[PDB]
């Protein structure tokens, strides 16, 4: 059976006076001092309840057999997909167990590939290439790396011939790419302001972010400021150039929003090429009225893709030189989402359709905007297209549920037909043929119908007996797709279980309608269509309220968290990965304030009351005291954090961890609620990008966690 | 890529 | 500490009607019935073992650690010495963590590889191969597969300019080789007889080996006879055919011992080709008074080496012409054995001696047999050295207790005096520099000195504190270098461990004398060698009686079995790997009866009266019971075996298990026998050839028992 | 030899 031994909770010290007032409504939030990621008290804390997670883990004897299996069916060589520059040949490479992926340079795409940068000699590969950009000649790579132990990255630059590092470094990098000119003198990049003196990555809110342009040999003291915006600090940026080299593109955005302006900036007028310098952008844009992507053009006459008036996407044009006159090229579809566009082989486009979450792939002609042909593609998911106007080759990655890894080729010109096989992973010792992934539609609470994924071995009994592990999202307009996952074989093949994959709402998977129904005021339609998905898993006979596990990462850790407090009685095991925690406070630290678009803020009293209604700290309630449900306790809870995750900060988990240890647990005498409720904190690590070996151990440790926590055998 | 999610990862786990 | 648990020894069935004659002398053998590794009741024991194994491996808490860190350790490319045919290269490769490694061809050294044969598409690499053989014209590869559990070879053939296989198929070989003619139509090879309808290689012991000849195109009862002998069905066979082409030599053996007939078939003078058939074989040599392997020749004239009156080895010249007229072309050396030596560069020797333990290599002038160059090795070991006469440029490779792998390159004509570094593999995250080898030579009961290796951290006191593995050999002309073990760094990192080396006599490392002082009525003296270098250890203060460990293979398990018989005071820990245990019977099981130029046998008198007096299984006693040693009782034992093991019957493993259980422990109410006694048994496996995680699982089982048998805590 | 009670392409050195 389950959970068995007594566990001993450590004291956490409670501050009673920490009170708020928002709008006549008081909050208590006594545990205000884990906010502070340094303090000693705070220290302590992580050790005791690392301490507390190592004994409950040591009662859960499958954690082993998961790790050697997960070892063993990810134990396969991976290609990624190959872009190319000038007459070279460029792909991430990993043997199958690397700790970080290897970035590999060719002269033909079936030559012996030469190592550029290897990650796994710096550090033990703790941490991998999170930029990597070659130049238009393909004589330099700009990549990035992890300085220290957040997400921030520091950008340095390498010639390709030798391997020489040059001496360049940029600092204050998080998301931007690096875009060079065909110059080949330098590149385009979007940091914020530096650090000062005192100040720590973990506490600091950034603002204030700027576009400069590097010059190669120098300092970065001389690097050109091109944009910033002093009295709108929240307003962040990404930037493009042109196939043709002729435009700089700067896109400047607002909150989580799918909706930027759009900066143009002519490089062949400049009468000192860059050096003359804000620059004089061509703002064909200057609202966040909707979303804009440049996709091709010729001289001044461009190709966008849109959502203005099309929730679903379509490509429009327009001439600069006559800005107000926009006109279709590709119509919206009256069904399907518009996912990207791709100007590829001089005058061709591949599109790419999400069709009740499953890909489409066109092939159209650039010009009239004519369908040529139409692939469509499995349950998975096609992603990855690189491929660039000039190139006559296209590939791009392929991935399912049972697919471990397909790079397929699309050559125009020779054959635009079909697809062939350039790469193809395969899970050893893996019989795929006794598996089976399907979808079906649920009606949720108010009616709406909620596409689900249920992938289980062939042919088993609807009768209830089955383990079941459901994952979910539902937020910022990401789309949910089915793709490959080792430990999820595991789960299925070794424990029996059922997994299922629900595209709630908040997600794009229907498009701008379908996120706009899970955000804001409707954030409770997001809970209710997973709440409904748990319901039918157990009303069709694939599982039981005892043998339900919920999983869920970041905006899913939310989710996760919401739902146990809601229904706690549907649920054996919850696993919050990096959550969202404190829904009244998140827009304070770091880049929290960048979620406000689809959370609403508790500096404004219509959108505190929308979450003051589901933030999960604020919401931990024991389940026995509401007369009929005297038998239901928390489901057994493991909260996942690392201890420099500056995206999400750890703050959020700690304090949850310490409510529910408390009210649940520690504040009754002899209390009902027997499962238990730890946290797994990662040292030195941040929320993604961690080594092969450390993700498999925190992988093995919540799978070992789950199967004791729904009482499911291990099959051999 | 700015947004509460987590997504060249080293290894599908 | 240690071991606390009492352990639940299970019901071992006892049939006391079995006793054998030898002589005059009785011998109870009580568990016969486990002779037979098919039967319910076996299989029934098995799974009683396994069970008390687990509970026992479940209180080692160090299990886990070990693993993580010999994967880790282990987790680096390795490239094989590359060999030439034609105008191609060819080696194998493991990326790290593959579970066996792949085949591959190139058109030039820096060219891009080519995969020939990946083993783990098979079964998950559950088997690697044991035989790889290219023609010489390069467009066929011979290779050798395992078609079920036992270590039995089926060989298959493919073109190696698509990959595509041929039909043929060869059953019924174990340790031949495939070896072309210079036709490129065919090549020899040396079977056993098929298996009749009831057989199974386990329960077989196979008799009346082969010299065939197979054609490219037919089917294996095609292929020509060439040598068998039904009046001397032990006699076994090795075979080779000269660089130019013209003899095809086999070579005769008779037991373990060195010392082989010479037979020579000159293929340029057969009327019909080899389908004229035994065939007319010149016998140069007919008996077995010495060791005689073909170096080169030039016609008639060849280039042997031998032993003949000479322990140490020599270069002898011989005419067929005139057969009885023996020259010496390089003399025995006063004080080093001659190894092996090679043909190279057209009119060049390589000669590789052993000095101390240590290799020397040699550049000679093949004709006048004259000194040229003299390269010594550092601690460790050169080997593989396949390159053949009409090569100017060897390849070999180095190995060492502290470094992983080096190939190095030898170019005879541009510059034959040093050697430069084709490929070197690195230990990821381990500093070298820490740790040192040393070299000393220790008395034993006779005076005999006995060199050992030692290994170990830089500066560490000799207080007696220290944990402390052993490993001999002592066999069979076997000489024991001081190669890389990842699992031992680990040992002597992450355990504080000294590690030991014994080279006990029955070995080849001082001559054929070395090996006749530890053989046959002898064998004792290889006993005491290791008891005497444990107390070395002792003495000098590297360890005490607590903390030593013993660890061996095969002969080198009898070697364990039979000195914790003698000595159980001596040691904390006991390993025996695959160990023959049963003296009087070995001979009738498998290819057992090979081992009795070595052992003796038991069929004899006198040969019986050496065997019975350390025959592990008939010399387990309680020491308790012999007054002064009240307190003294076994160490903590593993016995470790396969299910499959048919090179070692693991009736050996499972007949000693069941008598230490016996007389040890449940013979008694109430025993002072507290250390465990245990077997892992290695379930659908062979004696060697396993996959990289099953052997990791295994090894990091022995160190996890060993450091709590110790009491070794581990070190960060 | 290759026949003997004795263990040795290995796939890694453990
Ligand atoms: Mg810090
Ligand atoms: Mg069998």
């Amino acid at each position: 059976s389950g959970f068995s031994k007594p566990l001993h909770y450590p004291p956490v010290r409670r501050d009673e006076t920490v009170v708020d007032d928002y709008f006549g409504v008081k909050v208590a939030d006594p545990y205000r001092w884990l906010e502070d990621p340094n303090s000693e008290e705070t220290k302590e804390f992580v050790d005791n309840q690392e301490k507390l997670a190592n004994s409950v883990l040591e009662e859960c004897e499958l954690i082993d057999k998961f790790k050697q299996k997960i070892i063993d069916f990810v134990n396969f060589p991976r290609c990624g997909v190959p872009f190319r520059r000038a007459n070279k040949y460029f792909h991430f490479y990993n043997s199958g167990l690397q700790a970080q992926n290897v970035f590999q340079m060719q002269d033909d795409l079936d030559g012996k590939p030469e190592v550029l940068y290897d990650p796994n000699l710096r550090e033990g590969g703790r941490s991998g290439l999170s930029l990597y950009s070659v130049s238009e000649d393909a004589k330099y790579f700009a990549f990035g790396i992890h300085s220290g132990l957040t997400e921030w990255v520091t950008i340095k630059i390498l010639k390709t011939e030798d391997r020489s590092y040059l001496p360049d470094t940029l600092e204050w990098v998080k998301f931007s790419p690096a875009i060079w000119t065909h110059d080949n003198k330098g590149f385009f990049y979007c940091p914020y302001p530096p650090l000062k003196e005192g100040e720590d990555h973990m506490t600091r809110s950034a603002v204030n972010q700027e576009a400069r342009y590097h010059f190669l040999g120098t300092d970065q003291s001389e690097d050109i400021l091109l944009w910033r915006d002093l009295e709108n600090p929240a307003h962040h940026l990404k930037c493009q150039i042109t196939d043709d080299g002729k435009y700089f593109l700067l896109y400047i955005l607002d909150g989580c929003d799918d909706a930027n302006k759009v900066y143009c900036l002519d490089l062949t007028k400049l009468p000192n090429g860059l050096e003359s310098f804000s620059a004089p952008f061509m703002k064909l844009i200057d609202s966040f009225d909707a979303s804009y992507t440049a996709i091709a053009n010729d001289g001044s006459v461009f190709t966008f893709q849109t959502n203005k008036d099309a929730p679903r996407k379509k490509l429009v044009r327009v001439d600069l030189n006559n800005p107000s006159v926009w006109t279709d090229l590709v119509p919206e579809s009256k069904k399907d989402l518009l996912e990207s566009a791709h100007a590829v082989n001089e005058n061709q486009l591949i599109l790419r359709y999400l069709s009740d979450v499953k890909h489409v792939l066109e092939i159209r002609d650039l010009e009239s905007g004519a369908l040529q042909h139409r692939l469509p593609i499995d349950i998975g998911s096609v992603d990855g297209i690189t491929a660039r106007r000039r190139d006559s080759v296209v590939f791009f990655k392929f991935t399912s549920i049972l697919t471990p890894g397909i790079v397929y080729q699309c050559d125009l010109k020779n054959d635009p037909t079909q697809l062939k096989i350039f790469r193809e992973s395969v899970v050893p010792d893996f019989d795929r043929s006794e598996f089976e992934v399907k979808q079906v539609f649920v009606p949720s609470k108010d009616g709406t119908k909620i596409p689900i994924f249920i992938a289980a071995r062939k042919g088993i009994s609807l009768d209830g007996s089955h383990p079941c592990e459901m994952h979910g999202y539902g937020g910022f307009g990401i789309n949910m797709m089915p793709t490959f996952s080792a430990s999820r074989i595991v789960f299925l093949k070794h424990l029996g279980g059922v997994f299922c994959l629900a595209n709630i709402r908040g997600g794009g998977e229907y498009g701008e309608e379908w996120h706009k129904a899970g955000f804001r005021d409707k954030k409770q339609n997001v809970f209710d269509d997973f709440i409904s998905a748990a319901e039918y898993l157990i009303s069709s006979g694939y599982t039981k309220a005892r043998r339900v596990a919920i999983e869920g990462g970041a905006n899913g850790g939310l989710l996760v968290a919401a739902c146990i407090n809601q229904r706690p009685d549907l649920f054996g095991c919850a696993e919050a990965n990096c959550g969202v925690m404190d829904m009244l406070r998140f827009h304070k630290f770091t880049l929290g304030y960048l979620w406000t678009g689809d959370y609403g803020c508790s500096d404004k009293e219509e959108e505190f009351k929308w979450l003051i209604k589901y933030s999960p700290i604020h919401n931990v309630r024991r389940p026995w005291e509401q007369p009929g449900n005297e038998e239901t306790q928390y489901p057994a809870t493991m909260i996942l954090t690392a201890d420099h995750d500056d995206r999400v900060v750890p703050l959020h988990s700690f304090k949850l961890l310490a409510t529910m240890q408390h009210v649940l647990c520690t504040s009754l005498e002899d209390s009902p609620q027997k499962n238990p409720i730890i946290a797994r904190i990662q040292r030195k690590a941040a929320h993604y990008g961690r080594a092969t070996m450390t993700q498999i151990a925190e992988v093995a440790d919540r799978y070992g966690f789950m199967a004791k926590a729904l009482e499911a055998p291990w099959i051999d | 890529v700015a947004w509460a999610f987590q997504a060249n990862a080293s290894a599908p786990v």
